[PDB]
């Protein structure tokens, strides 16, 4: 652009002024808002800005410089895109263990906003070999060292098309492992959401998060005072039950019930959601883990919850009581108890103002309810299906079919079906 | 039983004012 004398100062070998003139660019990146990084970068400065960041240069060039070129990268992916093109993020890897702890914190910040621009220069990051750099930083006893790293380390495992690499990102497990025992607030939200990441994805990726014991403590931070704390922890223990039945049983196992329960009468709206979402991935089980999600009592508020609670929580709601009741088959018990803590009235209720995805959720527990019907009064010798008196009774019968109306060709079959088979 | 989903149906950047 325009600037001599600060750009020359800074192009300078006066180290003084080489200085002088990199902390008058950084307070100006320094945004209070706002801040007018086009104007550094159409200046010419960043690839001298880069320079200061080699390695025998002195410690507090080299702090000054990566927090400018932090902000730049923390602007536009355009801007972003400027510090990547300078070749900076080999330099800011290599400040990682050669640097000062001050010197580590800007450099790990850097690579956060780098990171967190794009799964491109996301992955560009695990290409440049920054993971074990990065693991090494918490080595360190810094609290704000470990708050960054956990952060930067977050955003290298966020992200799903496409996911970063396994071989890279799982590296961190047993670091993770040992986040979620901070006493940092801070860093333990982003331990979370980064084990959130990484638990999302196949068996393989789930059983790597189990392996190194890290279920255990999610389910004991699903009761942290910190509603930031619960809903990535949540998150995470929610990946970790669309596993199998195998890793299922071990969130189970560590007590995830009693604590699910809690978080149905969470003040947060989205944690009631996705602790109904996580009961019905575990009622998606086999018999005894529904019977498991029944001897917790979290059927109860989750009827509660399919009546009064939100739509999309609500929606959650149905899906946990529907699949629970198609283990009804095995065990019709599981049906009797469904029906007797009052969940047909709100499955009925909730035919007519839901989607074309949830209605046939619900057709399909409704279903289920009246097939336990049928068997039970053949089996008995009776005249009357009472699951289907129930389901008249609460006036469901008609919204059952209020649903062929419907344009959905099946959402109309199972609602016909219904009525041409049990009334 | 029928399922499973692996959804229900943090901060990008960072500017360091110190």
């Amino acid at each position: 652009a325009e600037l001599p004398q600060m750009t020359q100062q800074l192009n300078s070998d006066d180290m003084q002024e080489q200085l002088s003139a990199t902390v008058k660019f950084r307070q100006i990146l320094s945004r209070e808002h706002r801040p007018p990084i086009d104007v550094v970068i159409q200046a010419g400065v960043v690839p001298r800005l880069v320079e200061f960041m080699r390695e025998n240069q002195p410690e507090m060039l080299q702090l000054e410089a990566a927090w400018a070129l932090t902000n730049i990268a923390s602007g536009t992916s355009a801007q972003t895109k400027v510090v990547v093109d300078a070749d900076a993020v080999p330099l800011f890897i290599q400040l990682l263990y050669t640097g000062s702890v001050e010197v580590k914190e800007q450099a790990i910040w850097a690579l956060g906003n780098v990171a967190g621009d794009s799964t491109d220069y996301r992955d560009y990051v695990l290409q440049c070999n920054a993971m074990e750099p990065i693991l090494g930083l918490f080595n360190s006893n810094k609290p704000s060292l470990i708050r960054t790293a956990t952060w930067t380390l977050s955003n290298l495992c966020r992200g799903k098309k496409p996911q970063p690499d396994w071989s890279v990102v799982s590296q961190a497990l047993p670091t993770l492992a040992k986040l979620i025992y901070s006493m940092d607030t801070e860093t333990l939200v982003d331990a979370c959401w980064a084990i959130s990441y990484l638990s999302d994805g196949p068996q393989e990726a789930i059983q790597a998060v189990i392996d190194v014991r890290i279920p255990k403590r999610l389910v004991e931070l699903l009761s942290h005072e910190s509603t930031l704390v619960q809903t990535p922890a949540l998150r995470a223990v929610g990946n970790i039950v669309t596993g199998n039945d195998l890793q299922t049983q071990v969130v189970i196992n560590a007590g995830v019930l009693p604590a699910l329960r809690l978080l149905l009468s969470s003040p947060k709206e989205n944690i009631k959601k996705e602790a109904c979402w996580t009961i019905s991935n575990i009622t998606a089980g086999n018999t005894e883990q529904i019977q498991a999600v029944i001897d917790a009592n979290l059927i109860p508020p989750l009827v509660k919850l399919l009546e009064v609670a939100e739509y999309k929580t609500k929606k959650e709601a149905c899906w946990a009581i529907s699949n629970a009741s198609s283990g009804g088959l095995q065990r019709p018990d599981i049906i009797r108890y469904l029906v007797s803590q009052g969940c047909i009235k709100p499955l009925c209720d909730l035919l007519e103002i839901a989607d074309n995805r949830i209605i046939e959720v619900t057709l399909d527990a409704l279903e289920n309810i009246l097939k336990m019907g049928e068997a039970d009064k053949e089996a008995r010798g009776l005249n009357i299906n009472e699951n289907a008196d129930f389901i008249e009774k609460a006036g469901g019968m008609e919204k059952i079919f209020n649903c062929q109306q419907n344009e959905n060709d099946k959402i109309y079959e199972k609602a016909y079906k219904i009525i041409e088979t049990y009334f | 039983t029928r399922k499973k989903r692996k959804d229900p149906d943090s901060n990008s950047k960072e500017n360091k004012i110190d």
